[PDB]
């Protein structure tokens, strides 16, 4: 599962 | 770093994530925040995609380790995955410790505050990846107390919309999923929190729609996995 | 380095390539030159991997610094750039320090001899990249009288498809174009190689042939992209 | 203008 990345690419 | 201004510590902090230095990116916040002044908006993104970005590969490389380990079920494959968790678990202590001294006392805005512990559950949540047993536990405490606390705020405080807000609950579902042996809260929360900025997407410019809509997509890309 | 085992040290970077931590892997291999024993070719290939992928991460990064440092025309960005450029000049000085002290000295046959020479070519070309001036020459012409000696060695003892003679042709020819400003000696060089390799082909096996095709594509790629 | 990769890949 993905958590948020920290940018939003 | 405290020879060096706060004003260019921040301006090396962008220069090395276009570079792709993430350490040296990491250093450097580190170096802004031990400055004492609080942070804006775009500095606690940078401290958070530099770290992100360290602890990142290194939980990637753990993972490998990890993995080869267990394949084995000499002493060279468990010495080596054991020195990139002692760094791992530095680095996570040095985040949670910027976040202890002092930015979260200080973080009184929602934004903030908020954001800071959503960062305190996240490092907590990657101690947990690699932690045994007993402290174990106290571990995944500490991050289910940081994320419920910054949800506390966020549904207080912030539209349901707001991508702080909505990384929050991502992220939190993660933890719950991966961590806290809990996939029917992870999905609960996953979808309640999908359908609730849904229908607040009307109130939304293009710009905000597009900020929402990229995180609702992390969101129900979980679910498809998850279901 | 200097309480670990050889053998442990060895096993260390090769785990530290699976999980992508190139440093780790270039401080084990350099720990291993120092037990001050030859290296097998599989151990040659180990040492090399391990600082190319090192100092190719600091020259991407000083290339994406010095553009900006350029079109720029505060001291941040070149202070930053020079930070980058010292930590890339150290790696390679202590690259040429191994081969040096003792790789080079002990090195009898002809495969190990090259390798180790093409290797002390390329450190000093990466150190040719950011130099300036005067000093530069004096780097341009190190690179040089390492790659010259390791062809004169090649071309006497390795057969034309040789994939240690073939790779050092093809970095020798990457010297000439980007370094020393002699482009129709690198295309000389490049065609003149290809060429001979070709003529070879028929006498390998599907391994051999496998390897020396691939370099030699490599070859054809910058004969394309320089004329 | 490519050099030697450190592996076949
Ligand atoms: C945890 C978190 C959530 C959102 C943001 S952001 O500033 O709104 N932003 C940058 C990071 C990733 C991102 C993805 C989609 C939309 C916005 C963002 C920061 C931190
Ligand atoms: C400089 C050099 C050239 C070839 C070799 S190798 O051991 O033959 N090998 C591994 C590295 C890259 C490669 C590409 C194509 C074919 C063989 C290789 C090592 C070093």
């Amino acid at each position: 599962a993905g958590s948020i990345p920290g940018r939003r690419s | 770093m405290g020879s060096m201004e706060r004003a260019s510590l921040i301006q090396k902090a962008k220069l090395a994530e276009q570079a792709e230095r993430y350490e040296d990116m990491a250093a450097f916040m580190k170096g802004a925040v031990e400055k004492g002044e609080e942070l804006s908006c775009e500095e606690r993104n940078l401290l958070s995609v530099a770290y992100k970005n360290v602890v990142g590969g290194q939980r990637a490389a753990w993972r490998v380790l990890s993995s080869i380990e267990q394949k084995s079920n000499g002493p060279e494959v468990r010495e080596y995955r054991e020195k990139v968790e002692t760094e791992l678990q530095g680095v996570c202590d040095t985040v949670l410790g910027l976040l202890d001294s002092h930015l979260i006392k200080e973080a009184g805005d929602a934004e903030s505050r908020v954001f800071y512990l959503k960062m305190k559950g996240d490092y907590y949540r990657y101690l947990a990846e690699v932690a045994t047993g007993d402290d174990k536990k106290r571990i995944i405490d500490s991050a289910r107390s940081a994320y419920q606390e910054a949800m506390d705020i966020s549904k207080k405080e912030m539209p349901p919309t707001n991508p702080i807000r909505l990384g929050l609950a991502l992220n939190f579902s993660v933890f719950h999923y991966e961590i806290a042996n809990s996939p029917e809260e992870a999905i609960s929360l996953a979808k309640t929190t999908f359908d609730e900025a849904m229908a607040d997407l009307h109130t939304l410019s293009e710009d905000s729609y597009k900020d929402s809509t990229l995180i609702m997509q992390l969101l129900r890309d979980n679910l498809t996995l998850w279901t």
